């Protein structure tokens, strides 16, 4: 019933009107949307840029939470997501999230839940390097 | 006698061991926590890496590190998640 | 000083894509985005299109209300919402938020307070035209 | 005597009222409770839909139908907003 229509690791840039316009249904009325970018700061350090790495099972990995994620859910049409990794600048979305369903509760709920559930149970990691030369691994400080 | 397994390394853990990889030579019958153990010693900020790893063994994540190993394993070095 | 980048009431198509690229901001790590559509079906029957009007003081009203949903957040960097008016057609647009927060948290919820403050208190109404030939003024049947 | 007051309708009032606006003629000191209650009778259907509808008066939510009106009045007739 509920369909995956995206699950994707990559290293090319990703856009949430992709997403967006991969989720749209005829019966769906609430779309919602995430993308989480780089922000500029990170703990009062000024951020230089994002490495992003993945364990070579974290494609079949998100594709198995994003089908799990689908499945589970009711009120929702369709479902998308991509995480990027590689080399992100300062500003560049590393997750993008749309989920299109019935009403908006689903949308909301079903997009926020696959979200957490990437960020929590995918095996990529990233890099934080900072503007004053340091540079960080998140989970590993 | 010994048994050599190759240890692959990742994100924290791989920057704070040098290599993606090391085969490392142990007793027969060694144990993960064996393993671990030894890699730890050896240097102190992988040591503090490896202590909120995860491990997987020839690709399942190990429940419990009282486990022998075989001679070819692999042992995937896991840090904790930092998707998004 | 959280900020509005619009608070629009139009005859004209509204993009998702428009509102995202608007709120971005250079310390938003989470960008949350909402889309209400003209669902196919309604109570079991097929929807040929929807008629939107709004009461001569909508505009002020919408505004107000992105102001003020702006003012109480926290966690929220800019937000930008549009309300389409007029003849929509089965599949278009009627409701687009963006909301762009330090964290995810603060943009769902933010966004969803958002689309939940619009739809409550902003005076417009929506007349269905459905297929069989009927039609219905929602919330006055 | 009597007083004129323009009645603007709104989404599904106007519909039932068969128009966008009406000049109705009141007593002095009519109130607003009078004067829906006169739209009311005419029309069945109008009364129904009127019976959820919340007013303004020269732009101001009326919170107590009891208020006089003055000649030259504008009375709002908003149905429940619809939204999204």
């Amino acid at each position: 019933m509920t369909q995956v229509l995206r699950a994707a690791l990559t290293d090319q840039p990703i856009f949430l009107a992709e997403h967006e316009e991969l989720v749209s249904h005829r019966s769906a009325g609430a779309i919602v949307g995430f993308v989480g970018m780089i922000r500029d700061r990170d703990g009062g350090r000024g951020v230089l840029r994002l490495e992003y790495s993945a364990h070579p099972s974290a494609a079949q990995v998100l594709a198995d939470l994003v089908a799990e994620v689908a499945e589970e859910s009711s009120g929702v049409r369709a479902v998308a997501a991509s995480h990027r990794i590689g080399v992100l600048q300062v500003g560049e979305a590393a997750l993008v999230a749309a989920v299109a369903a019935d009403h908006r509760r689903a949308a909301f709920g079903t997009c926020a839940h696959l979200v957490e559930t990437i960020k929590a149970r995918l095996p990529v990691w990233k890099h934080q390097f900072f503007e004053d030369g340091t540079d960080e691994w998140v989970g590993s400080v | 006698a010994g048994i050599q397994v190759t240890v692959r390394y990742f994100a924290a853990a791989r920057a704070a061991a040098g290599a993606g990889s090391e085969k490392v030579t142990l007793r027969s019958g060694a144990t993960v926590a064996e393993l671990i153990d030894g890699l730890s010693v050896r240097d102190v900020r992988l040591a503090t890496v490896l202590s909120r790893c995860s491990y997987l063994r020839d690709g399942i994540v190990v429940r419990d590190d009282a486990v022998a190993l075989s001679a070819g394993d692999t042992i995937d070095v896991l840090p904790p998640f930092a998707g998004g």
